[PDB]
RNA sequence: UCAGUAACGGCGAGUGAACAGGGAAGAGCCCAGCGCCGAAUCCCCGCCCCGCGGGGCGCGGGACAUGUGGCGUACGGAAGACCCGCUCCCCGGCGCCGCUCGUGGGGGGCCCAAGUCCUUCUGAUCGAGGCCCAGCCCGUGGACGGUGUGAGGCCGGUAGCGGCCCCCGGCGCGCGCCCGGGUCUUCCCGGAGUCGGGUUGCUUGGGAAUGCAGCCCAAAGCGGGUGGUAAACUCCAUCU
RNA sequence: GCCGUGUCGGCGGCCCGGCGGAUCUUUCCCGCCCCCGGGGUCGGCGGGGGACCGUCCCCCGGACCGGCGACCGGCCGCCGC
RNA sequence: GAAAGCCGCCGUGGCGCAAUGAAGGUGAAGGCCGGCGCGCUCGCCGGCCGAGGUGGGAUCCCGAGGCCUCUCCAGUCCGCCGAGGGGCACCACCGGCCCGUCUCGCCCGCCGCGCCGGGGAGGUGGAGCACGAGCGCACGUGUUAGGACCCGAAAGAUGGU
RNA sequence: UUUAAAUGGGUAAGAAGCCCGGCUCGCUGGCGUGGAGCCGGGGUGGAAUGCGAGUGCCUAGUGGGCCACUUUUGGUAAGC
RNA sequence: GCAGAAGGGCAAAAGCUCGCUUGAUCUUGAUUUUCAGUACGAAUACAGACCGUGAAAGCGGGGCCUCACGAUCCUUCUGA
């Protein structure tokens, strides 16, 4: 009983499955490139922006310690997965010790 | 400056206009210069026909107009990799590829690669000496024409349905109605309000 | 056609037909929609009501495709079909109805306007009112949707 | 076309784009990176194959270059190894013959028919006349000049008219280059003081900032950008 | 001899007739989908066919006027030779 | 001949054919007949039709009577004709319908029984409906923007000598 | 200001009027009450004088006035 | 005397005292005044609610009547 306003709009057609387009696969990891990157962060280390966050992380609280990585990266949404990495940094440095 | 009952207007003659005008007292001496620019290349190719490659069959977007067909740019991989050519030798053929168009429709897919089998058993290919792998003797008997005009398979042909005559039947006279619309209307507006009230009674416990 | 126009009636009389006093100069009232609340008011009310203000939503970037449907009214809905469909409709052949879709006519919704004859339809559209399909339940009709 | 429309604006005067749709025209590609091949690459000089109107592939020396030239590769995916059934190619140069659709270009010099009889006049190109073949020519009655108004006296104009001289795009002997496609399996897969955020100017229809620029802060990698009302949550779309 | 307008017929020329029609025919004909190498109208798809209706082309009758469409015969009254 | 002609599966598009609301959105046919539900201030089923009514309304229709060389018997006509009838456009009025709001209210519907959908009755807002009139071209007048009927500054800006 | 002119202002001088019969109502209410509405019928000659009216569109010029009887305000008066 | 500037009006009152109150509330139109026959303001007659007062008919949507005030755009609060 096909309508076009609705929950279950349009007409219907059938799909057509298929492996996706090659440059939506565009970010991703490839293991030998996390190799190159944590290689780095071994000989370089970290910014000073972000040993003095990690030194909020441990100690002082973690709701002013994204507040501090919401002014200076950008974003909510980049503040949150730099506040996850960094946690994982000062776990790897602790908890594995 | 205004008067008795008029239009109140908004005539965009506040800048200086003189300059750039544009009067077409060229364009009959341009319509005849490219006819001449298509003339002079129809004859300048081959038997190869006029007016370019093969389009494809592609219905237009946006809701008032998706109801028909229009020629696209090109016929694209997945409808080239069924129909059997390859992706880069498909355009000496004489047919067109868009490599960024995506199919997602499978009713659209086999249209145009129906369309693009259609195409090359009405083709016929010239072997430079005469070898000829995949094509035979002389040419179709000389072809039976040189060269075509304004597309090859006529690539609009926008055509409906017969659909002939029926009996108006029960629970079709009964059910299908306006109300159908205006709850189904109604549906899609409080589905995602509905789906929070169902979250408020899961934690009421 | 300069011949047949007021100026060269009007060439020897002195003031060009503007007047001795009033002596039309340049722009004596202003440029364009000028005093258009100041002393051109009782020219922009009396003839221009609602011409100043905000009244409404801001809308920003609409497309003029998504709110189109163009609509068929009951009175003209049998022309989109043949004449030779309704006379051969009627003959003594049992209830078979004809379609009419309108959304091949290049319509969208179905609206009503009175007098639908006396014949059974089925009718293809993507949208309809109410007092069209009532009119199409009355003679036996039916009102079928399509998206 | 949308459209003087959404929008901007002492919301005053005014300003004001786009997407579908119809057409013109249509054509696509390459690198860095990731690996692979013993730098397999280029420039310059010297004598020569052997040449015209000079450019080289061939020979031996000096440099460039590993801080990375060249080959196969680019996001539509790619590579290697399999297995499977095909296949022998294209490019330029050199001679010469055959054409070029208005019938290839450039230049020169040519190609119809009254100056007949009377008559006017400074002088005619005026005016009148030419058998029942219509006085003559006409694919030539555009024009201009000649003592005045000229199809025929003269340049010309008409014509896939003729003949001349040079220049041009493309068939065939000798160089140079030359294994593609499908299926599966394994491995590879990308551009940073940039994106973005803040604030400050300009600009825009772009409005809780469309674009650009300064200064400050400055990224990620199932990431990033966009999805036209600021924000948090989520799902989907789309692009790279 | 003649053509106009309604009535038709010979379905005549429809298969050696034109066009038009979102009339009809799931028994025709071609490339296919739906189940157990074959099969079921078993519901259709792309294309072609041929019936029907609408209008324009000839044959025989019939209807009127023979209307600025005409010629021949005969009549009247003019005309010139 | 920079003309003219043709296209139609070149009508895409433009304006018109449908209005209303900020918007979500909705979106223009009634009158009679016969019967029934408490024929309940409300309605329901079937048939007939089909844009309601009133008052004016050009024109047209009917028309007793009237008008003609001798009197009773018949014809076409024409003129006059009181009165009567169907009434165009159009105007005034009353009623109806569609959209927005407002008050009062009750019933129905089911791809799912709900901070769901539909309907009613009265009152008001609209540039509506109530059997379509526009579109193209041309000309005229008027208004406007442009140097704008001609001529006129004192000023202002850029860049130079 | 008790009283109160003259000139002046509005209305009326019929058929959209008058009379009679019936019917609707949810308004009104002792009441076949009240009042409107609608339908049906019955009778045209309704002061003088003069004149053919009704309507709709587009619309220019104008937006400095000035004088005289008579009535009046300011001013001593004024071609104020 | 009725708040005041004047005029109108007013006597078991529109004045004075007392008793109860919040109609100085909610809502759609119509009309008048200025007038272009526009708005604002102010006013009139209603109608639909909800209330007051009174034994009651009634009266009351401010002041006995004539003046007592203000668009677009912006902000603010309120309303479903
Ligand atoms: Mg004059
Ligand atoms: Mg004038
Ligand atoms: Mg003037
Ligand atoms: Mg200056």
């Amino acid at each position: 009983y096909p309508m076009a306003v609705g929950l279950n709009k349009g007409h219907k057609v059938t799909k057509n499955v298929s492996k996706p387009r090659h440059s939506r696969r565009r970010g991703r990891l490839t293991k030998h490139t996390k190799f190159v990157r944590d290689m780095i962060r071994e000989v370089c280390g970290f910014a000073p922006y972000e040993r003095r966050a990690m030194e909020l992380l441990k100690v002082s609280k973690d709701k002013r310690a994204l507040k501090f990585i919401k002014k200076r990266v950008g974003t909510h949404i980049r503040a949150k997965r730099k506040r996850e990495e960094l946690s994982n940094v000062l776990a790897a440095m602790r908890k594995a010790a | 400056a205004p008067s008795r009952n008029g239009m109140v207007l908004k005539p965009h003659f506040h800048k200086d206009w003189q300059r750039r005008v544009a009067t077409w007292f060229n364009q009959p001496a341009r319509k005849i210069r490219r006819r001449k620019a298509r003339q002079a290349k129809a004859r300048r190719i081959a038997p190869r026909p006029a007016s370019g490659p093969i389009r494809p069959i592609v219905r237009c977007p946006t809701v008032r107009y998706h109801t028909k067909v229009r020629a696209g740019r090109g016929f694209s991989l997945e409808e080239l990799r069924v129909a059997g050519i390859h992706k880069k030798v498909a355009r000496t053929i004489g047919i067109s590829v868009d490599p960024r168009r995506r199919n997602k429709s499978t009713e659209s897919l086999q249209a145009n690669v129906q369309r693009l089998k259609e195409y090359r058993s009405k083709l016929i290919l010239f072997p430079r000496k005469p070898s000829a792998p995949k094509k035979g003797d002389s040419s179709a008997e000389e072809l039976k024409l040189a060269t075509q005009l304004t597309g090859p398979v006529m690539p609009v042909r926008n055509v409906y349905k017969k659909e002939k005559a029926r009996v108006i039947t029960e629970e079709e006279k009964n059910f299908k109605a306006f109300a159908s619309l205006r709850m189904a209307r109604a549906n899609a507006r409080l589905f995602g309000i509905r789906a929070k009230r169902a979250k408020e009674a899961a934690e009421q416990d | 056609p300069s011949r047949l126009r007021k100026t060269r009636k009007l060439r020897g009389h002195v003031s060009h037909g503007h007047g001795r006093i009033g002596k039309h100069r340049k722009h004596p009232g202003g440029r364009g929609n000028a005093g258009g609340l100041h002393h051109h008011r009782i020219n922009f009310d009396k003839y221009h009501p609602g011409y100043f203000g905000k009244v409404g939503m801001k809308h920003y970037h609409l497309k003029r495709n998504q709110s189109f449907c163009p609509t068929v009214n009951l009175d003209k809905l049998w022309t989109l079909v043949s004449e030779q469909t309704r006379v051969n409709a009627a003959k003594n052949k049992t209830g078979a109805a004809p379609i009419i879709d309108v959304v091949r006519s290049g319509y969208y919704k179905v609206l009503g306007k009175g007098k639908l004859p006396k014949q059974p339809v089925i009718v293809k559209a993507k949208f309809f009112s109410r007092r069209a399909e009532e009119k199409i339940k009355s003679v036996g009709g039916a009102c079928v949707l399509v998206a």
